[PDB]
DNA sequence: GTATTGACTTAAAGTCTAACCTATAGGATACTTACCAGGGACACGGCG
RNA sequence: AGCGAG
């Protein structure tokens, strides 16, 4: 907004809840654009329905247009009709079918995951990359 | 005591703050806005990817394939291999070449990952934030003027 | 090495701003009803263009009167007097 | 020597035994070897006719025969043969098609069981060919393959000292071609140890027992040293199978150890050619170093256990401190450490070697696809034509000649630049040192470089030492090493027999120096003759019994450095800069041969290839400004066609004009039409200018130059620059682009010159912004704003639905329009896919010298032009002749390039002419002057060869006798200084001034290409901060150092302004433009866009970054 | 223990701790380097960009 | 310059916050008890299922 | 000049029908494990 | 990749 209301800049871990709170959708298909019409594809990496329209103030089909329909979503394609520059601002999120570990907290020596769990870096690398089992509970 | 002390520089951090130690393990991977990884129709129609859509495509392909393999019902060998591949894909997305050979693209060159954008003299912190190109500027050869 | 070909070029932007300003002024020169008809014909006032019938309805006059006054407005604005203040923008 | 040449008299006191070689041989001879031409066949047969095999023949022979896993059938290649080139050289250069020739190889398929042979030519592909000028033509462009300097494969022994013990520990590194390194290192502990493929060390006895040695045998061979006995004792490995098991467990862990994969493991790793090819040079080096198979020819580059055993024995003997070893059945060799930078270990991969290696990679790929398909090949249904896929080979060749770093864009600023781009040895590239990984010991000069590589000519940027230039007389050994000629001096008697020695052979011989006086009987006229020895140390000398002598002076300098007169009076830095700056001189319109030059001018021009030379003797039948027809001595006649006003790669002019009349008889090899920078056949890079060496009013301050206006009036420093603009109408979604004079919305004034068909007419002057090619691409339906629709109705127009993408003279350019080259699909001309037309317009401008342009002499005395004075306020000699240039005296003494002053003096003498007064004999200072130099007519060209030239005493003498200009008046006293009159004040300067004639060149750093400015323009894609570069409309980088300087000044507001609204903030940018244009205050700056880009990048790294308000 | 803490903050914590029960945390001066002293700053945005 | 484009386009149209089309926020509920508002325009049937 | 009606033609839909893309399935001899730097600092495994 | 200034 304004560089006077910029008192602090905090950095911290982003939990899965934060990641899916930033997101305006979920990229579910590994597609970018149409080969022939060269337009953003549905649910793809460049999806217009998630990150906004490629052209200022239009839905994907063309039903709603112009500033007069600002803040609306076409019911056919689902694109919100607003400025295209929001495509530089809105994020998505992929819902992993299985959990993964952030590499920065595993490989970066000292292995912070290892120090937290007291697992040797070799052991952590074996567990995480499915080379050796590990016991998580014992009655 | 030395190993104990080093471990208390990471075990204290997750205590002093109300941060969970869970943020290390991901269930969702954020996807950067598309125009920060543009796909541009260069002159001649030849499209130019962003080198990050490839890593994201790999992640999404492997995630969807994992979903389908779990849905069908597959032996633990194949599903565990798929999970390892998904872990490697997310690793390559966040940092190429940190573990194993870097993921290479066409021409046998490493794929510019999501962390290479920040590190180095050609990274973002040093090539586009502290130093920038400016308008209203020119350059020319200098010649002595003693009458000035 | 690739130029964003869809960035505010910062010269056409000021050109458009001054174009709107001078167009508004030259419109204010002509009679008020004339200004209104041309405005609501091209949707300058709020970005919504309409045809003869709508303007006839809103002013409670048959379509044909709006058409006629529109023709007179175009003829007036085309006069060399109010064209040199609007050329170099097309 | 050359039939028709300018008579340049020389101050040379030494006769040259060897004529300068075929300076371009480095490229053409290597390529002829690769092809296997009859010329190379004869040259090799003269010197080793045992096994003349070309590069392609070698590749085919190594590849063939091939068989499948079962060996039921095999394929072979033979008889490579080239067809005639597809198109002539000029046409290939014109229409953008590669200058290549078809390659045919006879295949042969033998079904080993059934017993059928099937042979047929296979058309391996369009092999690019080398033009007679030693250069390739690829995609119309002119390219040069620069030789590469690489570490020669072989065995290298090193010794170091360990801090923790302070003991001399040695090491060896058998370095193969595409093998696995075996470094038999010796540690501080007294135990030798192997390190196979860089894997966790081993005791050597383990490998020996892996080779099947018994401990009794091991002590029988490596028994003399205590280190070996210690290793056997502490090894603990008992048994051959134990050693093999341990070796396999260490080399390839994770797989179940066996006996089969323990033995064949090592056998395949080292002693099978599949994976450990040493190459011919590598095996020859190993044999010579260890003295194993000196007599026998070379074949089967793969190793033998004997080689490894001998390497271990040599390392151990070296550690003990022995001097020589005699391997059983091998000649004894001296035990000593190797130097990696010695030119007995740095070999040249010439153009032939690089192209052959790429052919080899492509053939390996083709071989692999052949083998893979052979399984799925129906027996008896297959022929070599349908079994061979040439695509990998042609793909490898094409990807080499383009985008390979050793296939460089030909550097043609002038003939010298092209000639020196050839004969260039770069120590970096594929399989070579990289600038970052290259240490500081490879960049230095080694004693072995003398005569094989120039110590002076070298880039001065971050490439010093990695790129050098081959010396004048240097030659390349068939094995890739660089040889240099020497005169065999026998029994103290110098001879003429010129032996070409490589660095190794030179070290073993006590080689003398070129300028050693000879008594005219072939014998040295003095004891104490200067000499060099093996260690590179120049020191005192054993009189008599010196085995070799330098062929001539200047043997150590390259072609570019051989054209600097008075080189010996210049420091290495200034000589280096002069050499690197001769190659930047632009071709002037006229070109004048220097008054003071060398013997290399004529040969350099001839061998550069940009000067036309008659092929055979004959009488010029008809000469015109575009061609020369010559009638040969026997009936036939030949027409040489000049290349008029052609554009070089770097934008300069390539004009050729004849220098022969319509009746002259011309002999074979005679120059008949000078090139761009040539005058009467000899190279001419600049102009001779009357120079004063005084300081003048602070305008020639700090290496700045002030030139008379005569140089702009008479047009002596002026260069034609031709610039090509390309535009291609393509096929787009909305339709196709048209090239016509119907550009939308643009008036009938800026559509004036454009022809009936679009593209501008020839000879039409165009200034920056004018239209060259009128192109119109479709727009597709869009949304005209209400304001613009109203305006169109008021002014009665239509959208036209087609945008303009016309080609325009880019900003800051101008000039006429030489010619238009139009390629079109409709006329069936090869064009890329999806383009209908491609038009190129050539725009020529005659640049005149102006302040900001860079000038230089040949002695590193560079400088930009600060001012161009009128001729009237120019110092003029007492005669009235104004001086043309004024250099500063403050730059001579400290830069240590006094040679320029010498040149100046000599130049003046050459300009005036002289007569030594030999009334009573010859003056003592002129006794050793060559005859006929005692008298020179005015304006007499002279030469001072590099390291034998005009001694200072001879120059003093010639300066004393300087026969008068027109009346009896010597304008330059014996001191060389003239009394000058002030142009402005009018009074004479109180003291004489050093005046003469300096030959100065106009470097290609013209201010017209350097000026740039910007107020607003394109902005980069992902970030703002506008594009950089004069080519775009580029903003000047404001880096971190500049920002620190601003912070130190305390100027916070200017820094914020710069980094926010001038660069990145996309909302405050148009706002500041509005404020400036409307007279309002510049607005408050916002958040730079790059910071939000950073925030999104951090968040996408799963880092929750949030900007807390407070 | 082994933590490198700024002297000003060290004194501030000592002042905060003398009251409400005094447990003086003894410390010893250290000479860092320019790189270590820079990367130990309290601002991650400058250390990261360094 | 290579002069690329992101496709799409720009549209300078004076931003208005005063006279705006009427909207009817429609609430949807996913399986995991998560509500989600969606500002659809009144002149269109509110769909019965939304990919939230 | 400004108030109208009665025709008189026209582009934009709005829609039905046809072809040309698109998501998807299948294919039965037998084939079963791929492919040259240094210089400093910190951390992990062996050995004493 | 070559190249310029320090
Ligand atoms: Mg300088
Ligand atoms: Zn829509």
């Amino acid at each position: 907004l304004d560089v006077n209301f910029f008192d602090e800049l905090r950095i911290g871990l982003a939990t899965a809840e934060d990641i899916r709170q930033w997101s305006y959708g979920e990229v579910k298909k590994p597609e970018t654009i149409n080969y022939r019409t060269l337009k953003p594809e549905k649910d793809g990496l460049f999806c217009e329905k998630i990150f906004g329209p490629t052209r200022d103030w239009e839905c994907y089909c063309g039903k709603y247009k112009r500033v007069r329909f600002k803040g609306i979503i076409c019911e056919r394609c689902g694109v919100e009709v607003t400025r295209a520059k929001v495509r530089r601002e809105r994020m998505g999120h992929i819902e992993l079918a299985a959990p993964v570990t952030h590499i920065w907290y595993f490989k970066g020596v000292p292995s912070r995951l290892g120090y937290l769990l007291d697992l040797a870096p070799k052991d952590l690398e074996k567990i995480i990359y499915f080379a050796a089992y590990v016991i998580t509970s014992v009655d | 005591k030395l190993r104990a002390l080093k471990r208390l520089k990471v075990v204290a951090a997750f205590q002093q703050s109300g941060n969970s130690p869970m943020g290390m393990v991901l269930d969702a991977v954020p996807v950067i806005p598309p125009e920060l990884r543009p796909m541009v129709q260069l002159d001649g129609g030849r499209f130019a990817t962003s080198d990050l859509n490839d890593l994201y495509r790999r992640v999404i392909n492997r995630n969807n394939r994992l979903k389908r393999l779990i849905d069908l019902g597959a032996p633990e060998i194949i599903v565990n291999n798929e999970k390892r591949m998904l872990q490697e894909s997310v690793d390559a997305l966040f940092d190429n070449g940190r573990r194993g050979r870097p993921v290479t693209g066409p021409g046998n060159r490493p794929l510019k990952s999501l962390s290479d954008l920040l590190k180095g003299k050609q990274g973002r912190f040093r090539q586009n934030l502290l130093g920038k190109r400016v308008d209203y500027s020119g350059r020319s050869v200098i010649v002595v003027g003693p009458q000035l | 090495f690739i130029e964003d070909s869809e960035a505010v070029v910062a010269v056409d932007a000021v050109s458009f701003t001054l174009l709107q300003d001078q167009l508004q002024s030259v419109l204010d020169t002509l009679s008020e009803r004339e200004a209104g008809v041309v405005r609501l014909r091209f949707g300058l006032t709020d970005g919504q263009p309409r045809t003869l019938d709508e303007i006839g309805q809103v002013y409670g006059v048959t379509r044909e009167r709006i058409r006629q006054i529109e023709s007179k407005t175009m003829s007036k604005l085309r006069h060399p007097s109010r064209s040199q203040v609007l050329r170099d923008y097309l | 020597s050359v039939p028709g040449a300018p008579n340049r008299v020389s101050f040379a006191k030494l006769r040259e035994p060897l004529e300068v070689p075929g300076l371009l041989d480095v490229q053409t001879d290597s390529f002829e070897w690769l092809i296997g031409s009859p010329r190379w066949r004869e040259s090799a047969a003269e010197r080793g006719d045992v096994n003349p095999v070309g590069g392609l023949e070698e590749v085919l022979y190594e590849l063939s025969p091939i068989e499948d896993f079962s060996g039921s059938m095999s394929l072979s290649f033979s008889d490579p043969r080239f067809d005639d080139v597809k198109a002539p050289v000029d046409e290939c250069k014109d229409k953008d098609m590669t200058y290549a020739a078809p390659l045919f190889v006879t295949a042969e398929f033998i079904n080993n069981n059934t017993g059928e042979i099937k042979s047929q030519t296979v058309f391996m592909g369009d092999f690019p060919m080398m033009t007679e000028k030693g250069t390739f033509i690829i995609n119309g462009t002119e390219r040069v393959v620069v030789s590469q300097l690489v570490r020669s494969p072989g065995v290298y022994f090193d010794e170091t000292i360990d801090k923790s013990t302070d003991k001399t520990l040695h090491s060896v590194k058998v370095i193969p071609s595409r093998g696995a390194w075996l470094e038999f290192d010796v540690d501080k502990r007294d135990t030798v140890g192997v390190r196979i493929d860089r894997k966790r060390r081993q005791p050597v006895t383990v490998l020996l027992k892996a080779l099947g040695w018994t401990s009794e045998q091991i002590v029988e061979r490596f028994g003399f040293s205590e280190i070996m006995r210690s290793t056997l004792e502490k090894d603990n490995t008992v048994g051959t199978d134990e050693a093999l098991l341990d070796i396999y467990r260490k080399l390839r862990p994770g797989e179940p150890p066996t006996k089969e994969s323990a033995q064949t493991l090592l056998e395949n790793l080292f002693f099978k050619e599949k994976r450990y090819d040493l190459a011919r040079v590598g095996r020859y080096k190993v044999n010579k170093k260890l003295g194993l198979h000196v007599g026998e020819p070379i074949t089967s580059s793969t190793l033998t256990e004997e080689d490894v055993v001998a390497t271990i024995e040599y390392l151990v003997r070296l550690h003990e401190g022995q001097t020589t070893m005699t391997v059983p059945g091998g000649v004894e060799v001296p035990v000593e450490t190797d130097d990696i930078d010695h030119f007995g270990n740095r070999r040249l991969r010439t153009v032939g070697e690089l192209i052959q290696n790429q052919i080899r990679v492509g053939m390996s790929r083709m071989e692999r696809v052949v083998r893979e398909r052979m399984t799925t090949q129906d027996v008896e249904a297959i022929t070599p034509q349908t079994l061979i896929n040439i695509r990998p080979v042609v793909a490898a060749i094409k990807e080499f000649f383009g985008t390979s770093q050793l296939s460089q864009f030909m550097d043609q600023n002038n003939p010298l630049s092209g000639l020196t781009h050839k004969r260039r040895l770069s120590a970096l590239g594929p399989g070579g040192l990289s600038r970052e990984r290259a240490g500081l010991e490879v960049r230095d000069v080694h004693p072995s470089h003398y005569g094989r590589m120039c110590p002076i000519e070298t880039p001065e940027g971050p490439n010093i030492g990695l790129i050098g230039s081959l010396s004048v007389y240097a030659r390349v050994n068939p094995f890739g090493f660089i040889e240099t000629p020497y005169r065999k001096v026998v029994d103290g008697v110098v001879s003429d027999e010129i032996v070409y020695l490589t660095a190794d052979e030179e070290d073993r011989h006590v080689v003398a120096q070129a300028n050693s006086p000879i008594d005219a009987d072939g014998r040295f006229v003095e004891p104490r003759v200067l000499v060099r020895r093996k260690a590179g140390e120049v020191e005192y000398v054993p009189s008599s019994e010196v085995d070799y002598m330098d062929v001539s002076p200047r043997q150590m300098v390259s072609v570019a450095t051989a054209m600097i007169p008075f080189l010996e009076h210049d420091d290495a830095n200034r000589a280096l800069m002069g050499a690197n700056m001769q190659r930047q001189a632009v071709p002037l319109v006229r070109s004048e041969a220097p008054l003071v030059g060398t013997g290399m001018e004529l040969r350099a021009a001839i061998d550069a290839g940009d000067v036309v030379v008659a092929e055979e003797s004959g009488v010029i039948e008809e000469v015109s400004a575009d061609y020369i027809t010559v009638m040969h001595d026997n009936g036939t006649r030949r027409t040489y066609r000049m290349r008029k006003f052609a554009r070089s790669n770097h934008g300069t002019c390539a004009n050729q004009c004849p220098i022969v009349d319509a009746g002259d008889r011309v002999e074979a090899g005679q120059v008949i039409a000078d090139g761009p920078c040539t005058d009467d056949g000899e190279m001419a890079l600049g102009k001779n200018l009357l120079v004063a060496i005084m300081p003048w009013e602070g305008h020639n301050y700090e290496d700045a130059i002030i030139l008379s206006n005569r140089l702009v009036e008479e047009d002596v420093l002026t260069s034609i620059h031709i610039e090509e603009h390309e535009i291609d109408a393509r096929d787009t979604k909305l339709g196709a682009e048209e090239i016509t004079r119907d550009i939308p919305n643009i008036s009938d004034e800026v559509l004036a010159d454009l022809d009936e068909r679009g593209i501008v007419r020839i000879g039409a002057e165009v200034r920056d912004g004018d239209i060259l090619v009128g192109k119109v691409t479709p727009k597709g339906e869009t949304e005209l704003t209400p304001e613009e629709r109203l305006l169109r109705a008021i002014f009665g127009e239509k959208a036209r639905e087609v945008r303009d993408t016309s080609l325009k003279v880019p900003h800051g350019e101008s000039g006429k329009v030489i010619g238009i080259r139009v390629f079109s699909r409709e006329d069936e001309d090869e064009l890329p896919a999806g383009v209908n037309e491609l038009v190129r317009v050539y725009v020529a401008q005659k640049r005149k010298i102006s302040d900001g342009d860079k000038l230089a002499g040949r002695h590193g005395n560079k400088g930009v032009i600060g001012k161009i004075l009128p001729v009237e306020d120019m110092p003029f000699l007492a005669d009235g002749t104004p001086v043309d240039i004024i250099l500063n005296t403050h730059g001579v003494p400290r830069r240590m390039n006094i040679g320029q002053i010498l040149e100046t003096h000599l130049g003046w003498c050459a300009h005036s002419g002289w007569k030594v007064d030999a009334a009573k004999g010859v003056p003592d200072w002129a006794a050793r002057l060559p005859d006929e130099l005692l008298e020179a007519q005015p304006n007499a060209i002279v030469s001072t060869p590099v390291f034998d030239g005009a001694q200072e005493a001879e120059l003093q003498g010639l300066l004393s006798c300087t026969l008068p200009n027109r009346d009896g008046d010597v304008l330059v006293d014996a001191d060389g200084k003239a009394m000058l009159f002030d142009g402005r004040s009018g009074e004479p300067f109180p003291y004489p001034v050093t005046v003469g004639y300096m030959y100065i060149m106009k470097l290609h750093h013209l201010v017209d290409d350097k000026i740039h400015a910007r107020s607003t323009g394109p902005y980069s894609m992902i970030t703002q901060q506008p594009l950089g570069g004069k080519a775009q409309f580029g903003g000047q980088r404001f880096g971190e150092m500049e920002c620190w300087a601003m912070q130190a000044y305390g100027a916070a507001y200017t820094l914020q302004e710069l980094l926010t609204i001038k660069s990145d903030d996309t909302v405050g940018r148009v706002k500041v433009y509005e404020a400036i244009v409307k007279g309002e205050n510049i607005p408050e700056p916002g958040i730079p866009e790059s910071f939000k880009v950073l925030l999104k990048e951090l968040q996408s790294l799963c880092l929750n970054v949030e900007v807390l308000s407070s | 223990p082994g933590s490198l803490i700024d002297r000003a903050e060290f004194e501030a914590e000592n002042r905060r701790v003398v009251a409400e029960g005094g447990e003086p945390a003894a410390g010893r001066p250290v000479l860092m380097g320019i790189t270590k002293a820079s990367l130990a700053t309290d601002s991650w945005l400058s250390a990261a960009s360094f | 310059v290579l002069r690329g484009s992101r496709l799409g386009a720009v549209s300078y149209e004076t931003d208005r916050n005063h006279d705006l089309a009427p909207r009817q926020i429609a609430r949807y509920r996913t399986d995991n008890g998560e509500e989600f508002e969606v500002p659809f325009a009144d002149d269109a049937e509110i769909p019965g299922t939304w990919l939230c």
